[PDB]
This record gives C-alpha cells, sequence and structure tokens, in this order.
C-alpha cells in the first residue's frame, strides 16, 4: 500500500533510510551511456526526448515483437516496419494504445502522423508511458476492451483510499452496462464526471491510471457508445410494448 | 433513482420519463357564471286590491240590508 508524499523516498525510504527506486531499463542502459558518451546518447530523438527505447508491439499486428528503436519514430513507421503492419492493412486500424494500459487510446487520424515520443503523445492527449503498443482493428469491440481494462483496474486496486477503492468498481459496473447498451445517454456525461472525481483525488497514481482509459474512450468514441445505447432499444423496447 | 421509479424498459433518455398528473381536459373547462343574476307595477297591485275591497264592501252593504 503506497505511502503519501511527502515524505519522499530519497529522504525517508526503505527502513527509514534514503532510497532511490529506478526501472530495470533505466538502470541497464547506464553503463553503455557512460562508456559510449552522453553526446552519443543524446544524438537520437528530439530535444528533451533523447536516446533509444525498447518498444513492445502487441495485439492485431502481423509480427508482434519486442524491438529496440530510436525515440521520436512515428507509430506508422514503427508498426509497418519491425512488426509487419496492422492485420488486414493500415486501413483496417481502429485504435492504438501507445504506452501500456494507463494512457488514453488514440484513433486512426491521430496515429497517422504522431511520433512515439514523450513530448508528442502528451500533446495528442495521451502519453508514452512504458512504450508498450497495443493495436486493435475494425473487428474489435473497443468498449469491451476498455471494459476489461476497467475490470483489471478494479481487480488491482489496493483498497487503501476511498476514491480508488470505491470508484473502480463503479466504473466497471457502468462500463459493463455500456457494453450491452443498457444505459442512458446522460450516463456518459455522468461517467466522465465520475472519472474526474477519481482522478487527482487519490493517494497514488493508480486512480489516475483507472480514470484515463475511460476518458480516452469517451473522447474518441462517444458516437460508438451512443449508437450502442440507441440500438440496444431495438432489442429491449420490443418487449416493453 | 427517478429512472427506477418512472422509467420504462428501453428508455433512451432521462427526458422521456412519463408524467400523469391531475390536469384540466383539453380545451379547458367551460366557462361559468360569476356575477349576480336577477315585480308587477304598483298601479296593478293597487287596482287588484281596490277590486277585492270594493267587492267586500258591496257584500257588506247587501248583508246589512238583509239583516
Ligand atoms: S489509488 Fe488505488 S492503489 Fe493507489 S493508494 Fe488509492 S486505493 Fe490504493
Amino acid at each position: 500500500k503506497p505511502r503519501l508524499k511527502p515524505p519522499f523516498p530519497a529522504g525517508v525510504g526503505l527502513y527509514g533510510c534514503p532510497t532511490t527506486v529506478t526501472n530495470v531499463e533505466t538502470v541497464a542502459v547506464s553503463p553503455t551511456i557512460l562508456r559510449r558518451g552522453p553526446e552519443w546518447f543524446s544524438s537520437f530523438g528530439r530535444k528533451n526526448n533523447a536516446g533509444t527505447k525498447l518498444f513492445c508491439i502487441s495485439g492485431h499486428v502481423n509480427r508482434p515483437v519486442t524491438v529496440e528503436e530510436e525515440m521520436s519514430i512515428p507509430l506508422k513507421e514503427l508498426i509497418e516496419r519491425h512488426a509487419g503492419g496492422v492485420r488486414g492493412g493500415w486501413d483496417n486500424l481502429l485504435a492504438i494504445i501507445p504506452g501500456g494500459s494507463s494512457v488514453p487510446l488514440l484513433p486512426k487520424k491521430i496515429c497517422d502522423g504522431v511520433l512515439m515520443d514523450f513530448d508528442a503523445l502528451k500533446e495528442a492527449q495521451s502519453g508514452l508511458g512504458t512504450a508498450a503498443v497495443i493495436v486493435m482493428d475494425k473487428s474489435t469491440d473497443v468498449i469491451d476492451a476498455i471494459a476489461r481494462l476497467s475490470y483489471f483496474y478494479k481487480h488491482e486496486s489496493c483498497g487503501q483510499c476511498t476514491p480508488c477503492r470505491e470508484g473502480t468498481g463503479w466504473l466497471y459496473d457502468i462500463m459493463t452496462r455500456m457494453k450491452k447498451g443498457d444505459a442512458r445517454l446522460e450516463e456518459i456525461d455522468m461517467l466522465w464526471e465520475i472519472t474526474k472525481q477519481i482522478e487527482g483525488h487519490t493517494i497514488c497514481a493508480l486512480g489516475d491510471a483507472a480514470a484515463w482509459p475511460v476518458q480516452g474512450l469517451i473522447r474518441h468514441f462517444r458516437g460508438e457508445m451512443e449508437e450502442r445505447i440507441k440500438s440496444a432499444g431495438g432489442k429491449k423496447k420490443l418487449a416493453a410494448t | 433513482t427517478e429512472v427506477l421509479k418512472r422509467g420504462f424498459p428501453g428508455m433512451k433518455s432521462v427526458k422521456d420519463m412519463p408524467i400523469v398528473q391531475d390536469a384540466p381536459p383539453p380545451g379547458g373547462f367551460p366557462t361559468i357564471r360569476i356575477e349576480r343574476r336577477l315585480g308587477p307595477t304598483g298601479v296593478a297591485i293597487f287596482a287588484g286590491l281596490a277590486a277585492i275591497m270594493g267587492y267586500g264592501f258591496y257584500k257588506l252593504h247587501e248583508q246589512r240590508q238583509e239583516k
């Protein structure tokens, strides 16, 4: 269960002692950087976005792969080469999560052109995260995919603080109703409001990571959610009359 | 919560909830009277009274003569 900051781990960490927590990939590239020089490392990628990065491409891709590449590469270049492209062609693309699961998805229009970069996915209302790329095609029920993500964040909540512990289950229940279209149109705006109530209000960043995929789904596919609600009454209002 | 009470199966919007209350009929109720709504001439009354009293006085004169 995470501690509140302040205090900070470099001040009071493990056993009350100064402590730094760093990622495996952050730690592992340091000897090569020290031997080959900082000027060699900073010659890759844009300004303030230096170096190389491991990318994991999974999902509806012909050749899923863990591959190292220069940063600030486009998504379309990173997927068409090194991974064999989208299953069924690039025009069969529906959406892409560019940074794991905690960052919002992007539709096809943003993806064609955006660079896989820290200061480029953020301006596209997303984030680079861990640079784990998940690709969905036009056969995907994207509401069902984000619903399973909501189930994951409900399952992984540690339960310490009120908004995460109580609201991840609420988000999952609302998303499960939205998948079948058993909802109201204003419940979409309610869903956005509930994500805004969780986000920024918790102890750690898993609450933000639980709010963010639903925000991206609403923002880029609100028409799909509305059509799912409207067409469910073609199989629910025939019994009411 | 209000959707649980008034909503029906397959309702798409919260604006579609029915309302059935005490209401006037279409066209409203018909109009009603509000303000107050309302004898013989005194010449006629006095003439009838004079006729009856004159007959009485004639009968008095006749019975007086018979007595
Ligand atoms: S946001 Fe969730 S995981 Fe983080 S401390 Fe609160 S309950 Fe625990």
